[PDB]
C-alpha cells in the first residue's frame, strides 16, 4: 500500500453541502405529529393556519 | 458518423481564451447550495465562466449559459 | 447504503473517470468524482426544458454584469468581486421566500378538514 | 527482508502479498489511510486470489466490508472487489456486483466493463459475452473508442490474451520470476534522460 | 502524515469557516426554509416570463 | 403545534395534496 | 456583537487563544471592539456597529 | 352526546380511522 | 378508542343523530 496517486472524495474538495428540508421529511412529519398528538391541539394549529391564511 | 477514419496526429499550443471554434452552445451548470470557502473546484468552474463573459474573451456573450441547479451538483461544463 | 438520498437515485449519479495525466515527465493517475444528473435529464437541461434547474439570469438579470462586477469603492484596484460572497448571494436569490397565495392556503384549509367532516359524513351515511 | 518485500528484476520495489494484508490489518482505521489505499491492497492480494480463492476471497471480503463501514460507498472499491471476483474466476458475483453498483446509484466505470470482459473470458466463457458487456458499455459513454466495434474489440481480446492469469501457461501475469534483491543493482538507474530525471530519489522528495 | 499534514497547511485553514457557516445554515435558514424548491423556481420562471 | 401550522401554511397545492394523501393512505 | 457573531464561548476561548501567545492582553473585549475596527469606515455605521441595539435587529428572517 | 365528542378530539388519526372502520363493519 | 365505539355501538339511530347534531353545534 506503499503508492497512492491522488484521492478524490464523492463530494468536491473543501466544499460543504448546504443543508437544505426535502418534501416527504417534512410534510409527512408535520403529518404524523398532527396525527399522533390530539385533534383539539390540531383545532389549534388549523385556527393558527387559518389565522396565516387570512394574514396572507 | 465517419467515412474516412481519424486522424493520428494532434497539433499542441496553449489557448489563452475561449474562441467559439466549432462550437454552437456552452452549458455551466453549478448547484449554489454547494458551498466552500477558499480554491474550490467551484471557484475554478465559476472562473472559467468570468473569464468566458469577459470583455477581452473572443468568444460571443450570447451562447454562454449558467445554471442553478437545486440539488448537490458537483458542477460541470 | 447508498451515498445519494433515496430520493435523488432516481435523478443523480455518481460518475467517477479516472485518468492518467503527465506532470513534469511523470504521470500520476487523478480521477473526476462527481454527482450528476442522469442523461434524460441531462438533455432535459440542454433544451432549456428542465425544472428543478433554474436559468441564472432570471434569478438576477444580466449575468455579464454580475460576475464581472470588478469592485469600484474608493479603490483602483478593480479586482473582481470574491467567490464566497458570490455564491453566497446566488443561494440566497434562490432560497427567498415565495409569496404562498391564500388560494393554496384555502385548499390546504379544505385538507384539514377531511379527517373530521370525513367521519362526520361516515356518520350521517348509514 | 525478503518477506516484506525487495527489488525485483526490473529494480521496482514490490511489496510482498501477505505482507500487504499484514499492513491493512494494523493499518485498517488509521487517520492516514486513504481509499486508495485499500484498493492497492486489494490490487496486491490477486496471484493469491486465483491459486487459492477459497481461503484469499475472505480477506477481500474482509477488506470490502470495513471500507463499506468506514466509507459508505466508493467506485475504487467495487472496481477492485469486481477486479479480484474475475481473478477467482467467480463470474456470477460479478454480475451481482455490477448490480448492486446500478442499484447503489454508482456509474460504472470504464475499468468496470474491462472487468467484465476480464471475468468474461477467463472463466471460459464464450465471446459474445465479452462483446455484449463491451458495446453496452460503449452505449454507456464509459468507453470512448476510435475505430470500428470489431477491430477494436479484437484489439482489447488481444491485450487480455497477452495478459492472461496467473494460473496459466501463457501471459505476462503468468511469468512467476524475479530478481530478488534487497538493494537495486543500480542506485543511480534512470527513468528519464537527464540525471535530474534519476529513478531513486531521496523520501524527502518523494 | 507528513503529506497530508502539508496539503493540509496549503488548503485547509478554510474548511474550519465553512463548517461554522454551515452550522449557522442548518440552524438558522432550514428550519424556516421553504419546502418545495420546484415550486419557487418555476414561479421565478413565470414571473420573469410575465415581464416582472 | 405552532411550527406545525407555520410549517403546513407555506405547503404547496401539489405539497397539500400529497400531504392529505399520504395523510388518507396512511390513516383511513 | 450581531447575533450570528456573538457567541461568549467561541469568543472567551478565542480571546484567551489570542492571550496565550502574548497577543494584545490589556484588553476589555469591548475595548477590542473599538481598538479594532473599520477605520476609512465613517463614524455613524461604526457607532452603528459598536452599537449593539441598532445591529441586535439584522437577522436572517425565512 | 358532548363526552363522545369530547373523547373524539382527543383521538389520534389512526384513532378516528380504527374507529371509522369499526362504525363501517358493524353498521 | 375503544371504549368510545364500544359506547357508540351500543346507541340507537336516533341516539347517534343526536350526537351528530351535539357534535356539529359543538365543533362543527
Amino acid at each position: 500500500a506503499a503508492a497512492a496517486a491522488a484521492a478524490a472524495a464523492a463530494a468536491a474538495a473543501a466544499a460543504a453541502a448546504a443543508a437544505a428540508a426535502a418534501a416527504a421529511a417534512a410534510a409527512a412529519a408535520a403529518a404524523a405529529a398532527a396525527a399522533a398528538a390530539a385533534a383539539a391541539a390540531a383545532a389549534a394549529a388549523a385556527a393558527a393556519a387559518a389565522a396565516a391564511a387570512a394574514a396572507a | 458518423g465517419a467515412k474516412r477514419p481519424l486522424a493520428v496526429v494532434a497539433p499542441r499550443t496553449m489557448h489563452r481564451y475561449l474562441f467559439l471554434m466549432h462550437m454552437e452552445k456552452v452549458t455551466i451548470t453549478v448547484s449554489p447550495l454547494l458551498f466552500g470557502y477558499g480554491h474550490t473546484i467551484q471557484k475554478a468552474v465559476l472562473d472559467f465562466y468570468r473569464r468566458a463573459i469577459s470583455a477581452r474573451s473572443p468568444f460571443p456573450k450570447d451562447k454562454v449559459f449558467l445554471f442553478y441547479a437545486i440539488d448537490h451538483i458537483t458542477p460541470r461544463i | 447504503a447508498s451515498p445519494l438520498p433515496v430520493a435523488a437515485l432516481s435523478r443523480l449519479r455518481i460518475t467517477h473517470r479516472s485518468f492518467l495525466t503527465r506532470s513534469r515527465g511523470r504521470h500520476v493517475c487523478r480521477s473526476a468524482v462527481g454527482v450528476e444528473y442522469r442523461p434524460e435529464q441531462q438533455k432535459k437541461v440542454l433544451d432549456h426544458s428542465y425544472a428543478r434547474v433554474i436559468n441564472a439570469e432570471v434569478v438576477h438579470g444580466d449575468e455579464q454584469k454580475f460576475w464581472g462586477e470588478r469592485r469600484t469603492f474608493y479603490t483602483q484596484r478593480n479586482i473582481f468581486f470574491p467567490m464566497w460572497d458570490r455564491c453566497a448571494q446566488a443561494l440566497i436569490l434562490i432560497t427567498r421566500e415565495v409569496p404562498r397565495v391564500p388560494q393554496e392556503m384555502a385548499f390546504r384549509l379544505m385538507a384539514v378538514f377531511l379527517k373530521l367532516m370525513l367521519l362526520p359524513r361516515l356518520m350521517m351515511n348509514t | 527482508p525478503k518477506e516484506i518485500g525487495f527489488y525485483n528484476a526490473g529494480d521496482n520495489f514490490e511489496l510482498t502479498p501477505q505482507a500487504a494484508y499484514r499492513i491493512y490489518k494494523q493499518n485498517c482505521d488509521e487517520t492516514f489511510w486513504t481509499r486508495l489505499h485499500n484498493e492497492k491492497t486489494i490490487i496486491h492480494l490477486l496471484p493469491l486470489v486465483e491459486q487459492d480463492p477459497g481461503t484469499n476471497m475472505v480477506l477481500v471480503d474482509d477488506i470490502f466490508r470495513h471500507h463499506l463501514k468506514r466509507f459508505g460507498a466508493d467506485h475504487y472499491i467495487y472496481n477492485a472487489v469486481m477486479q479480484a471476483a474475475a481473478f477467482a474466476k467467480d463470474f456470477p458475483r460479478c454480475e451481482q456486483l455490477l448490480a448492486e453498483m446500478r442499484g447503489l446509484g454508482l456509474e460504472p466505470n470504464a475499468q468496470s466493463y474491462v472487468n467484465m470482459m476480464l471475468g468474461a473470458r477467463l472463466t471460459g466463457k464464450p465471446r459474445d459475452q465479452a462483446e455484449a458487456f463491451f458495446r453496452e458499455g460503449i452505449k454507456t459513454g464509459a468507453i470512448s473508442a476510435v475505430m470500428r466495434l470489431d477491430t477494436e474489440f479484437q484489439m482489447w481480446m488481444n491485450q487480455l490474451e497477452r495478459l492472461g492469469s496467473f494460473k496459466a501457461k501463457v501471459g505476462y501475469l503468468s511469468v512467476n520470476e524475479e530478481g530478488a534483491s534487497p538493494m537495486p543493482r543500480d542506485m543511480w538507474a534512470l527513468w528519464g534522460w537527464h540525471r535530474t530525471e534519476a529513478k531513486f530519489i531521496s523520501r524527502k522528495q518523494m | 502524515d507528513e503529506i497530508q499534514r502539508r496539503v493540509a497547511d496549503r488548503t485547509c485553514v478554510q474548511e474550519q469557516s465553512t463548517r461554522e457557516v454551515q452550522e449557522r445554515w442548518k440552524r438558522h435558514v432550514v428550519p424556516r426554509m421553504q419546502t418545495d424548491l420546484e415550486f419557487n423556481l418555476s414561479h421565478f420562471k413565470r414571473q420573469h416570463a410575465r415581464g416582472q | 403545534a405552532a411550527a406545525a401550522a407555520a410549517a403546513a401554511a407555506a405547503a404547496a397545492a401539489a405539497a397539500a395534496a400529497a400531504a392529505a394523501a399520504a395523510a388518507a393512505a396512511a390513516a383511513a | 456583537l450581531s447575533p450570528y457573531h456573538r457567541d461568549l464561548r467561541e469568543r472567551e476561548l478565542a480571546r484567551r487563544y489570542l492571550n496565550a501567545r502574548g497577543w494584545v492582553k490589556d484588553m476589555t473585549p469591548e475595548e477590542m471592539r473599538i481598538v479594532f475596527m473599520n477605520y476609512r469606515l465613517p463614524e455613524g455605521e461604526k457607532r452603528k456597529q459598536m452599537d449593539e441595539a441598532a445591529m441586535s435587529g439584522e437577522v436572517y428572517w425565512t
